């Protein structure tokens, strides 16, 4: 999309206000903010070890634009996972239960055994409290 | 497992108007 | 994908 | 329903009009015929050796009553299948080709590529054809 685009072009601008074509790889966090994402310390950490891997302290609009491509296309299907997760959670607990996941498969004509059933609780089940966090399903998802 | 019935859930989501 | 796709050609004909 | 089960017991009646509570297994093919099914030879060898395990050339209604709801049953989700089958092939060719694929996925909304798209089709192209029976969807649908 080109108005997409150019709004990106526009948030690298406001720290590249001498015109120099790059900006501090250190505004990363602030420049993902103007464009509406909230990295979390992890995700910037590994941002600017990837986006600077020479080391140079610096970035040019070229790679501000392709990881801010990449950022919306994982926010993008983020927020269509957690709608998912909503669909299955429909009792709002904000876990996925074995009810709920057994209530889906019935209501979607797929017709699972309790252990079958079960299983699929487990798999997703990394913490081991015995339901599918949004993380876990967030996991689950991109596999 | 988990993605069909996902994927199965926002089908019949975006098709109901 | 066969079964999503099947599954969701019916759910659109039957809401209709 | 009770209905139906009435047809299948009146069907059974017609090969025991001695009252003895069995049918020889030979005329399956007869009764399932008056019930409206028109069963093709192998599937007569297969049931013949399921339904008379034991070898004794008789059969009673019980085990009559089950293999029929066992075979209204597959009859209403093949009748299904093929519903959807007719969806894909809306351009009634008799088989699902790429292009029936393609519509179908962005009708419903689903971001297929077209290596995706034709990884679907060779997945169920057990023929080797470059399109897809009703056999073959069939086949993909009932696993
Ligand atoms: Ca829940
Ligand atoms: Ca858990
Ligand atoms: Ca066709
Ligand atoms: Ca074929």
């Amino acid at each position: 999309t080109e108005e997409q685009k150019q709004e990106i072009r526009e948030a690298f601008d406001l720290f590249d206000a001498d015109g120099t074509g790059t900006i501090d790889v250190k505004e990363l966090k602030v420049a993902m903010r103007a464009l509406g994402f909230e990295p979390k310390k992890e995700e910037i950490k590994k941002m600017i070890s990837e986006i600077d891997k020479e080391g140079t302290g610096k970035m040019n609009f070229g790679d501000f634009l392709t990881v801010m491509t990449q950022k919306m296309s994982e926010k993008d299907t983020k927020e269509e996972i957690l709608k998912a997760f909503k669909l299955f959670d429909d009792d709002e607990t904000g876990k996925i239960s074995f009810k709920n996941l057994k209530r889906v498969a019935k209501e979607l004509g797929e017709n699972l055994t309790d252990e079958e059933l079960q299983e699929m609780i487990d798999e997703a089940d990394r913490d081991g409290d015995g339901e599918v966090s949004e993380q876990e399903f967030l996991r689950i998802m991109k596999k | 497992n988990w993605k069909l019935l996902a994927k199965g859930l926002l089908i019949r989501e975006r098709l109901k108007r």
